[PDB]
């Protein structure tokens, strides 16, 4: 019987999906439930093909099933995403689905569409192909769809635009699963848990401590390093930035936002440190391939940035002083990301041949710069003028020590800008960037 | 301020008199309002730190005191009962308070200093007043009125424990509370479950507080469940009143109908989805048998209303929406799902008659519960139901009763055809046992029915046409149930009524049509001539009854060889209502020439199905009784089929099943059959009779 199943699928392979078909394949899949659950990796290529496809078929008449079976769709997608939660939470070598994969499913499962590739859908189809498998039936699928619609009614509150509300019911009560699972807490562990993300997040947690700001990706050797890890860290930030679509950091709760602010945080020292090591590749010197790869990282980096920012602004369980305090801490990295970037030169890298603010502030513009540079300071300047009209108005009509580098820190606003005086020469970095700027157009 | 403290509520102008001289103040208290809410509305506050945010709040909460005090105020003024000038000012006050506070509040809300847990606080500040004011407005009663002939306690009336006082500015302040309501409610489920005890949330905006403790507050302050569904059944009911009127302050029903409908959909989302088990708690404490009983007559008033209307129909749908959550939700005791089910009227343990037609949700709601009743027993392979066993025993008998009548009933007093699907539905789920008892039980309805075939000849059957169409079905099926019953009664009962004007019955081709002609022409209000075992294929005679039913029909509960008997004496029903009714110069109306068709139909069908009993083989095998007009009618069917062999077979077979000694049957069979022109004269003699 496993055949008939791989069959509606193949079928639908070929000329989209066949609703007729389809009230088959949740059968399936509501049924072998507890076998995709718990099974031997003797079948995991068999079972995750099976899942994959399946999850993509049923985002593919999102917006047209119909309304009676509608139900029967959402039990078999809670199952659906109850085995993709799983596995991103264990990842298993016998898995033929890749993390990221699983991640854009559960997000498709979650969203208005799939996104899985075609090419990917043939390779999921060949590893199904495998067969590494371990009237009546109306019958049976009806009084299936039955004990369903009697146990548990719809709710179905919050003709062409009949599409938009069958999609919206699909995806609201995906979205349900998933919170079901608590899968938005075991997606941040997931996302907190990337292999290249661990240590980026390490690097910016030893920052916190107020150490400088100290960007790795420095060293001519370093920087070589780093363009080999550019693709990789790629993979990396899409694969979180695609997971934090979806309401992952709904409950925004001290808690949990710290661990929001600290991904946050992490793509931003990430993407800073990826613009230090174009800086130095373009002053100290498949390639072309590698400066979009570090292109793509920096806007990625920016996007989580602004993501986590307006999550915390307005959320009910954050905002305010933590919202304050968030823009503050990007602020204070962006700063120092500029700073880095524009005090390195030839000579400096070729004596190196780890930087730190402090470093150079002890030790005491042009080169370095360059478009990346220039996006790590616009967000830096909208963050400065976000802080120093906060501090206008708190000093109405005209109207401590530094803010720490902590999201819950509490601080005046005279202090937040204290905090980021202290760490660069302000008046000194936006000038230097003007000036440097200004040339570089001319 | 002082109602902060301890959330003491209360309001001055809970005497006439009061309410008077609060009346008499309107003028200036709109000036003020107005010029603070213009003030707020002019760039000020722009930081909301502690000090000035707990100002700001401050200012908001005072216009939304003062605009419960004026609605509270109109509601004794109203109970007591320029005079549209003071109404004017009142409704003013109340718009912009509302409006001051929802300002202050979206200030709140978005601002960068302080927006979150003071925005979450403000709401709990604000819901509490509001729901506070909403309590004690509706328990205002003339007579506390004039006992009273100044603060308005509502802890004194709770600790002490018509509901008037409900109007127009009641709707406005319980649309903002149902709105501040919902979102704590969500703030509450986005919490993952359990999370945690702790004490009432305290009434400060700066005050961090659980979701929680700010809901557990808010039904410390005031009951919750019973708050909402007073203004739902309030609110409802002087919907209705105003479409009298109509028929026959706002007068829009609709505004009533809408917060109404805004209450059932907070609670069954808010709530009865809720997985908070503290919410979930709450719910099943609040639930009484009071509040069953009201839901139960809200249903009945909506079933029972015959107009869908508009925001009637969203009503509607969402009425049933909250049945059917009850029903499914486990905060619903028994006792309160038996309770409901009493006061719809279709308890499953009651006495007197069954309700054939059962009103729309009056019976989509009792299905669901009987069916959810019927998988838990299934689920763990318990006995039969009980109480669904006696729906069907009492149906039965309302009927045996009605044919024993035999007087034609109106669409209002005739089984719907979703109620006969879903007892059909009932009827499967019972183990053989049930099902069994349920046919024996049919065999002798009908064998008593036949018993006097005087008064049969004479009546309408439209009933003992309703109940040979149930004994047909089951004899087709009475082991696997269909897949259109399922589909059929999903469709109907448990779904959404919105507000689809068509059931879903495989009507008859013949009786249906000549009705529609006959009937109203706009469209056919209700179907009264249906079928409910689909316009199946012509099978061959045999094999029609399901192999079981056969078995079942020759076992000692059924005594077959006599039911042959009524099946073929009931033919004469309503044989003689046209010679009647013409020598009383009337006309046979439309239903009953539409019943009389019917019925020949139906055992028309069954005698076919049924197989010759022994007897009546016997019979054909001497002819020398009358073999009256229906009776050769019968025996020239069977003629003509034994003229067949298949059917030789198929009756010998059935006769060897019947018990009749195998050689017997040979034999008769051989006379009966008359090969060749025996046959033909045999046909020769009977019609020369």
């Amino acid at each position: 019987g496993w055949e008939v199943a791989v069959r509606p699928l193949l079928s639908a392979s070929y000329s989209a999906f066949e609703m007729k078909e389809l009230p088959q394949l949740v059968a399936s899949v509501i049924e072998s439930e507890s076998e995709i659950l718990h099974h031997e990796k003797q079948y995991e290529p068999f079972y995750s093909s099976f899942v994959a496809l399946s999850t993509h078929y049923i985002t593919t008449v999102c917006s047209l099933i119909p309304r009676n079976q509608l139900q029967s769709v959402a039990a078999a997608c809670k199952v659906l995403i109850e085995f993709s939660l799983l596995r991103l939470e264990n990842p298993d070598e016998a898995c033929a689905v890749s993390q990221k994969h699983l991640i854009l499913l559960i997000k498709g499962l979650c969203t208005g569409c799939s996104r899985l590739d075609r090419t990917e859908i043939i390779t999921f189809t060949a590893m199904m192909k495998s067969a590494k498998l371990p009237p009546e039936l109306r019958q049976k699928e009806v009084q299936m769809n039955f004990l369903n619609q009697l146990t548990s009614v719809f709710n179905p509150r919050t003709d062409q635009a009949s599409a938009i509300k069958t999609k919206n019911v699909f995806i609201a009560q995906n979205v349900a699963s998933l919170q079901e699972l608590g899968g938005s807490e075991k997606l941040l562990r997931v996302c907190l848990n990337l292999p290249y993300f661990l240590r980026y997040i390490n690097r910016f947690q030893d920052a916190v401590l107020a150490n400088s700001f100290f960007i790795m990706p420095a060293t001519v050797a370093d920087a070589t390093a780093v363009r080999n890890g550019f693709h990789s860290l790629v993979i990396d930030v899409t694969m979180a930035l695609d997971t934090l679509s979806l309401p992952v950091l709904e409950p925004l709760n001290p808690s949990r936002l710290q661990d929001v602010t600290v991904l946050s945080l992490s793509c931003l020292y990430a993407g800073v440190s990826v613009a230090t090591c174009m800086a130095i590749l373009h002053v100290g010197s498949k390639e072309d391939d590698y400066e979009s790869d570090a292109a793509t990282i920096v806007q990625k980096c920016l996007e989580i940035y602004d993501m986590i920012g307006q999550a915390i602004s307005s959320s009910r369980r954050a905002g305010g002083e933590h919202y304050q305090n968030f823009q503050l801490l990007g602020a204070w990295c962006l700063l120092n990301s500029l700073f880095l970037i524009l005090n390195l030169s030839p000579t400096a890298l070729a004596d190196k041949g780890a930087l730190r603010v402090r470093d150079i502030l002890s030790r005491t513009g042009h080169q370095g710069f360059g478009v990346l540079s220039v996006i790590l300071a616009n967000h830096a300047i909208k963050l400065l003028t976000s802080l120093f009209q906060d501090l206008q108005v708190e000093a109405l009509h005209k109207g401590g020590p530094p803010a720490a580098l902590s999201i819950m820190a509490q601080s005046t606003s005279i202090q937040r800008i204290q905090r980021l005086i202290d760490s660069v020469p302000l008046m000194n970095l936006l000038l230097t960037l003007l000036s440097t700027s200004y040339r570089k157009a001319c | 301020q002082d109602a902060v403290l301890a959330n003491s509520f209360f309001i001055m102008p809970a005497t006439v008199a009061d309410a008077t001289a609060v009346r008499n103040g309107f003028h200036s208290l709109v000036i003020d309002v107005t010029m603070a809410l213009d003030t707020l509305s002019l760039p000020v506050l722009e930081p909301l730190n502690p000090s000035r945010l707990q100002d700001v709040t401050v200012l908001s909460l005072s216009c939304l005191y003062a605009g419960v005090s004026v609605a509270t105020c109109m509601a004794i003024l109203h109970v007591g009962s320029k005079e549209d000038d003071y109404e004017s000012d009142a409704a003013t006050i109340v718009q912009k308070c509302l409006e001051i506070y929802d300002m202050i509040g979206q200030a709140i809300s978005s601002s960068r200093r302080a927006g979150g847990e003071h925005y979450q606080n403000f709401q709990l500040l604000g819901a509490w007043c509001l729901l506070n004011s909403l309590f004690l407005i509706l328990n205002l009663s003339p007579t506390a009125l004039a006992d009273k002939g100044a603060a308005l306690r509502v802890r004194d009336i709770l600790s002490r424990t018509g509901h008037q006082g409900f109007g127009v500015l009641s709707v406005i302040l319980a649309n903002h509370a149902i709105k501040l309501l919902t979102s704590l409610f969500q703030d509450l489920q986005v919490e993952a479950l359990h999370k945690g005890d702790g004490p009432p949330a305290a009434l400060s905006i700066m005050a961090q507080s659980t979701s929680i403790q700010r809901i557990q507050r808010l039904i410390d302050s005031v009951p919750l469940m019973n708050l909402l569904l007073t203004l739902l059944s309030t609110s409802y009911r002087k919907a209705c009143v105003l479409q009298r009127q109509r028929k026959g302050s706002r007068k829009d029903p609709e505004l009533f109908l809408g917060l109404a409908s805004n209450i059932l959909n907070f609670i069954t989302s808010s709530m009865l989805n809720s997985r908070n088990n503290f919410i979930r708690n709450y719910l099943s404490v609040s639930l009484s048998e009071h509040h069953m009983a009201t839901l139960a007559s809200i249903i009945k008033e909506v079933d029972k209303d015959g107009l869908k209307g508009s925001s009637d129909e969203e009503f509607a749908a969402a009425l049933y929406h909250f049945n059917h959550s009850l029903v499914t939700s486990d905060l619903q005791s028994p006792n309160l799902q038996n309770t409901l089910l009493q006061q719809l009227g279709v308890a499953p343990f009651s006495e007197g008659p069954w309700p054939l037609y059962i009103h729309p949700q009056s019976l989509s709601v009792l299905s669901r519960l009987l069916l959810i009743w019927q998988h838990k027993a299934s689920a763990q392979g318990d006995p039969d139901v009980p109480e669904c066993l006696k729906v069907w025993d009492r149906f039965l008998s309302t009927m045996k009763q009605n044919a024993l009548q035999g007087v034609v009933p109106s669409e209002t007093e005739d089984l719907n055809v979703e109620h006969l699907q879903m007892l059909l539905l009932i009827f499967h789920n019972f183990t053989e046992t049930g099902r069994r008892a349920i046919l024996s039980l049919f065999v002798q309805i009908i064998q008593e029915l036949s018993v006097n075939m005087d008064a049969q000849m004479r009546f309408v059957p439209l009933i003992l046409a309703r109940l040979l169409l149930i004994f047909d079905y089951l004899l087709h099926q009475y082991s696997k149930a269909p897949v259109y019953l399922f589909e059929q009664v999903q469709h109907n009962l448990l779904s959404p009524p919105f507000g689809a004007t068509t059931p879903l019955y495989h009507g008859f081709k013949e009786v249906e049509e000549n009705w529609s002609k006959h009937f109203s022409s706009d469209a056919v209000p209700h179907p009264r001539f249906y079928c409910v075992l689909s316009p199946e294929a012509s099978e061959d005679d045999l094999n029609r009854l399901d192999s079981v039913a056969c078995d079942v029909l020759f076992s000692k509960l059924v005594k077959y060889d006599e039911l042959y008997a009524a099946l073929t004496a009931l033919l004469a029903a309503g044989s003689q209502l046209d010679t009647v009714r013409r020598k009383e110069n009337k006309n046979v109306t439309a239903l009953e020439a539409c019943a009389l068709q019917y019925y020949f139909l139906i055992l028309w069908r069954i005698l076919g199905i049924l197989p010759p009993s022994k007897t009546y083989i016997n019979q054909l095998s001497m002819n020398s009784p009358e073999m009256s007009e229906c009776d050769i009618l019968h025996t020239l069917r069977w003629s003509s089929r034994l003229r067949i062999s298949s059917y030789v077979n198929w009756i010998k077979d059935h006769l060897i099943k019947q018990g009749m000694k195998a050689e017997h049957a040979s034999s008769l069979l051989e006379l009966a059959s008359t090969t060749k022109c025996s046959s033909v004269k045999y046909d020769v003699e009977i019609v020369e009779e």
